């Protein structure tokens, strides 16, 4: 299998050759020939949508691992203020600060305002460096800089770098799908990801999604 | 005015539509009224995918605008089957005896949503992927109007009335999408069926309209 | 000083923005900070339609922000209205005694919302079809800056400062658009007026900020 060129991994299986647009030749990672809605025909808009997709994928990978990690560590012995991800933000206003791993001498943050301000300053600097350029690299690729990210030297050998690119964007698309799934499983249940996983693996017949199929009914 | 094509055509602002209708909307497609005020479809590839998406939305909305009215339309005659509204029709799967088609117990009467869901996933993925690519009835044809076994009654010939019925299909489909969005928000705001909303409007129009439900979503906090 | 046109101008990321600006945003239009990071306006006709959408959104949001601030300021100064808060000012037509304009019963005294909406539909359809095409206040004119009936004070003359006034219009319009989004979301999550939220944040800014309402729309219930 080759993930580039004319014959590649395609989203409708072995019969999708009518569904391929002309502009999706496959010179970029993760090209499956899926623009049947046709929003990415302009090549500059194709560039912008590709960098949008890759940074959404990377942030959703970080967000998926952050959705699953403290909830899994809640049953491994350590206990936090709140373990689910949709209440993991509200532990500021609880009395006794935001302990990081539950230990009161780790972070112990009571102020969300200065936390958001420090985050806004540092994140504005990081994203301005990411789009324009800065001290950890001035002019490079907009999506794959090198020489300070991947310092371990695994970005060389451009065929396995291409395989690493398509693997990165596929793991990221899976994590984006699962982040959307986390959002809707938050809104229709109110219980967390691995809490709903235990709810499914306890008895999967009734405790599938259709247990909450009548929640948002109108009156 | 008897044309739906050409440079002069019926348009979405009527006599106010000379300063509108830009250069890439030329009237060459069924349903061109010059409405691209947002400018979403400048590229003809983007315009082609938007036309395909609009017409399959039109077909599914004409299916939906009738499939939501017929349960209340047979509840008008007095045939009782669980519930007649469409937005609380799925929960009849989870009834004491399951969702019945026409209420008579020797009909479909299925109980498990997951098994018929899996059947729907497999046959609809196969049917829609045959729609996009091609299968046992026509491989490479129009992604919009295949025909062949889709016209067993011979309305695809004589291409001027084919174009006329194309405009008729997209007009009834746009009316159906408008109706289905209205169905969605009449379900959201009022919480009753659309035919029940029609009965309440015909019973009392002046006080029971949308402005009666204008103060519902007011955020109290 | 700082300019807003040309190859170098005021940009969206500020000093860290010389690599950030796209190629198609050369800066000949008012409000070109080079923020098209999603590439929505790469086609120039999409860019033109989006400029028209942004400017008409800008003017309507300026009118809307002034109309959301005005009766609340007049109520906190002197004037007993019907309901001076803007997201409950619609239902004054259902106050059983009329919609008094400045709180006085000698004013417009409206009691029928259907006739009010209907004359609004008639007048708004007329004026917007005039805006896109032409009418009694100018036939062949610029669709965004007509002039000579919308400049009776002659401020579009000396066009080097008319470009500056175009940039001032789009900047107060984008600030009013941001403020109208803030008005909407503040109405949703606080339930009080923007001036009531301003008095709340001026009283105790440490807990009358947004984070006290962060647990309000919780996913548990
Ligand atoms: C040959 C069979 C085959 C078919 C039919 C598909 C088709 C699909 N692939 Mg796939 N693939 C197939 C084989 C292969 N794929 C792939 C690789 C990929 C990738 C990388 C991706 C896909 C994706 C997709 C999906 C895109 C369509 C969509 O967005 O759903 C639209 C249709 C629906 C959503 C209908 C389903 C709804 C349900 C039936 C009804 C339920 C309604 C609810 C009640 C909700 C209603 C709400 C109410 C309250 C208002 C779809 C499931 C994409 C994806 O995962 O997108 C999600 C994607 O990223 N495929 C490979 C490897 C080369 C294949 C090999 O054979
Ligand atoms: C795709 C079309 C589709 C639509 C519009 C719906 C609509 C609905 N189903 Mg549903 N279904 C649909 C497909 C299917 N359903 C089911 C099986 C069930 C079951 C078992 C149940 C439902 C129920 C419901 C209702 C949830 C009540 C509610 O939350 O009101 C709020 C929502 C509205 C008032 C409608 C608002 C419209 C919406 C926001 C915009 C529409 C665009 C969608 C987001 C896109 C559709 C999804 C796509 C990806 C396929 C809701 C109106 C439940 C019910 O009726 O009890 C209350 C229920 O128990 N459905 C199957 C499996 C056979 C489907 C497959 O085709
Ligand atoms: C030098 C530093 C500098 C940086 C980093 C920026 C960057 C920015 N400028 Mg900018 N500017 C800068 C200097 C200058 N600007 C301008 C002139 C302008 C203008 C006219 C505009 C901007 C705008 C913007 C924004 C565009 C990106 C965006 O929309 O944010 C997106 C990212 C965020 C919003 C992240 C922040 C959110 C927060 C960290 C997360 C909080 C989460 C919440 C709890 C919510 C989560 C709960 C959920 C469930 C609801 C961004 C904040 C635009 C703007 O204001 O858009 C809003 C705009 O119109 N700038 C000038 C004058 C020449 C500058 C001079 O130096
Ligand atoms: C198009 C702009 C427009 C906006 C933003 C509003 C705002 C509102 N009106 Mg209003 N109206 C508008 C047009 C008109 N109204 C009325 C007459 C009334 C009456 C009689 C009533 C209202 C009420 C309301 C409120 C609904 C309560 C609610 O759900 O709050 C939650 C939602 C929000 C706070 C924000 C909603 C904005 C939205 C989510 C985003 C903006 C999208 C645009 C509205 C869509 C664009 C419209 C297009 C078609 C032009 C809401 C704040 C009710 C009210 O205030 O009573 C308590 C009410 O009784 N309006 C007429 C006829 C004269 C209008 C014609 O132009
Ligand atoms: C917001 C995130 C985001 C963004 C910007 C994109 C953007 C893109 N994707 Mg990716 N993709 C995403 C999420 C995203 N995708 C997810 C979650 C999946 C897994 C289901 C995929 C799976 C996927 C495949 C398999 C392929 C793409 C492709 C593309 C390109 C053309 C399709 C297009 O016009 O998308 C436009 C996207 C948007 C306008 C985002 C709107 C978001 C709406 C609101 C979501 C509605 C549904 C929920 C474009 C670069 C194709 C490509 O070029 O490969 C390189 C391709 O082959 N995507
Ligand atoms: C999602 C469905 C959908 C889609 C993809 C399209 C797509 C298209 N239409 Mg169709 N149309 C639709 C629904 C749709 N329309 C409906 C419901 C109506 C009736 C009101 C019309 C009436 C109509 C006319 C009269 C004409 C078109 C034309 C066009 C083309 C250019 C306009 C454009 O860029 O639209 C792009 C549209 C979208 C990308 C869809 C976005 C959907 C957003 C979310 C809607 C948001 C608005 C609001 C929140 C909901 C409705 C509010 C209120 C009206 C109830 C394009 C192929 C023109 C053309 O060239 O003819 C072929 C033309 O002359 N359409
Ligand atoms: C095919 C179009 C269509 C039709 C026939 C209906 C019919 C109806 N709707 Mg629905 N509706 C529609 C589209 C439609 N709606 C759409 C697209 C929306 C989303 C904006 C809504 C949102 C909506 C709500 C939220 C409510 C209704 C309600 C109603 C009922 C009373 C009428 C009313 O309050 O007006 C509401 C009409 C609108 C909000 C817009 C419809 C625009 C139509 C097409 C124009 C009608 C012209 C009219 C006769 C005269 C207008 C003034 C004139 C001088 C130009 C009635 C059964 C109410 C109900 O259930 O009453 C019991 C109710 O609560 N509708
Ligand atoms: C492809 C295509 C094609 C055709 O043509 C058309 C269409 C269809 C349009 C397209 C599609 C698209 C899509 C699907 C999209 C989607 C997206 C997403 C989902 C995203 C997410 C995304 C997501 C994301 C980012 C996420 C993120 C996350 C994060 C940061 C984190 C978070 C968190 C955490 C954990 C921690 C704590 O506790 C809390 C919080 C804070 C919460
Ligand atoms: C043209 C233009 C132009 C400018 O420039 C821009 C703009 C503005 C953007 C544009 C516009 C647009 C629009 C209007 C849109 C809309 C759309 C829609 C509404 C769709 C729907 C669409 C819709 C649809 C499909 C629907 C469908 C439906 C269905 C299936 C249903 C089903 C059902 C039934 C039967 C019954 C049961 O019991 C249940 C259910 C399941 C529920
Ligand atoms: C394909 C083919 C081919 C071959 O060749 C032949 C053949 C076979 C013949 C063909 C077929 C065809 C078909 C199937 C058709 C169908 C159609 C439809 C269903 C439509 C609907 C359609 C539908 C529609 C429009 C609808 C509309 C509606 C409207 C306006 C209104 C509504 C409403 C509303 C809103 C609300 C309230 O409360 C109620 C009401 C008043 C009710
Ligand atoms: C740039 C860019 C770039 C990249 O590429 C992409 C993206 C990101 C997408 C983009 C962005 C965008 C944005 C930012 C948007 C936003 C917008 C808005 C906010 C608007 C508003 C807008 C808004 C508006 C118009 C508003 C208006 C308003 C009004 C009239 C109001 C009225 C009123 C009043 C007085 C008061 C009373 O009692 C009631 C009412 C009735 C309520």
């Amino acid at each position: 299998i080759e993930f580039y060129g004319p014959n590649r991994a395609k989203w409708l299986g072995p019969y999708s050759e009518n569904a391929t647009p002309a502009y999706l030749t496959g010179e970029f990672p993760g090209d499956y020939g899926w623009d049947t809605a046709g929003l990415s025909a302009d090549p500059e808009t194709f560039k912008r949508y590709r960098e949008l997709e890759l940074i959404h994928a990377r942030w959703a990978m970080l967000g998926a691992l952050g959705c699953i990690t403290p909830e899994l560590l809640a049953k491994s012995g350590t206990q936090f203020g709140e373990a689910v991800w949709f209440k993991a933000g509200a532990q500021i206003f609880s009395e006794g600060g935001l302990d990081y791993l539950g230990n009161p001498s780790l972070v112990h943050a009571q102020n969300i305002v200065a936390t958001l301000a420090v985050q806004v300053i540092l994140m504005g600097l990081v994203e301005g460096y990411r789009v324009n350029g800065g001290p950890a690299g001035e002019g490079l690729d907009p999506l794959y800089p090198g020489e300070s990210f991947d310092p371990l030297g695994l970005a060389d050998d451009p065929d396995t770098f291409a395989e690493l690119k398509v693997k990165e964007i596929k793991n990221g698309r899976l994590a984006m799908f699962s982040m959307f799934g986390f959002f809707v499983q938050a809104i229709v249940t109110g219980k967390g990801p691995i809490q709903n996983l235990d709810d499914h693996l306890s008895n999967p017949t009734v405790n599938n999604a259709f247990a909450f199929a009548t929640k948002f009914t109108p009156s | 005015a008897i044309e739906w094509y050409g440079p002069d055509r019926p348009k979405f602002l009527g006599p106010f539509s000379e300063g509108d209708t830009p250069a890439y909307l030329t009237g060459e497609f069924p349903g061109d009224y010059g409405w691209d005020t947002a400018g979403l479809s400048a590229d003809p590839e983007t315009f082609k995918r938007y036309r395909e998406l609009e017409l399959i939305h039109a077909r599914w909305a004409m299916l939906g605008a009738l499939g939501c009215i017929t349960p209340e339309l047979l509840a008008k005659n007095g045939i009782p089957f669980g519930e007649a509204v469409w937005f609380k029709a799925g929960a009849q799967i989870f009834a004491e005896g399951g969702l019945n088609y026409l209420g008579n117990e020797n009909l479909i009467h299925a109980q498990s949503i997951i098994a018929t869901l899996a059947f729907q996933v497999v046959v609809m993925g196969l049917a829609e992927a045959y729609r996009a690519n091609g299968g046992p009835l026509g491989e490479g044809l129009d992604p919009l109007h295949p025909g062949g076994a889709f016209d067993p009654l011979g309305l695809a010939d004589d291409p001027d009335t084919f174009a006329e019925l194309k405009v008729k299909e997209i007009k009834n489909g746009r009316l159906a999408m408008f109706s289905m969005f209205g169905f969605f928000v009449q379900a959201i705001v009022t919480g009753k069926g659309p035919i029940q909303n029609l009965d309440d409007h015909l019973a009392n129009p002046t006080a029971v309209n949308a402005f009666a439900y204008a103060t519902k979503f007011t955020p109290s906090a």
